[PDB]
């Protein structure tokens, strides 16, 4: 932004400047350890109770 | 280019504002032992010989 000044009157537009900036990104990684037998019994849906 | 004019009136028949020094930031100069040298500032006298 800008300051209006009136004492000097130097007027001046908004100094809009860019500048470019790096994204990092990362790249977590675990291991979940199902059973196979549990993984047996979650696929076959029983009505017995 | 737009110009805004406004008018200021004290209505305070005394003082109404104050200005504290409250903290100095830095102290500039070295508050060294530099002496100013007078054969600078009067360089065009000299003795007899």
């Amino acid at each position: 932004p800008t300051i209006a000044h009136g004492d000097g009157r130097r007027p001046s537009k908004q100094r809009t400047f860019i500048v470019v900036k790096n994204c990092h990104k990362h790249h977590i990684s675990t291991e979940m350890e199902l059973s196979m037998l549990d993984l047996e019994i979650l696929h076959s849906i029983p009505e017995t109770p | 280019e737009v110009h805004h004019e406004m008018a200021s009136i004290d209505t305070g028949l005394s003082y109404s504002s104050t200005m504290t020094p409250a903290r100095v930031a830095a102290i500039t100069t070295d508050m060294g032992i530099h002496t100013q040298d007078f054969f600078s500032v009067f360089p065009a006298e000299a003795f007899g010989n």
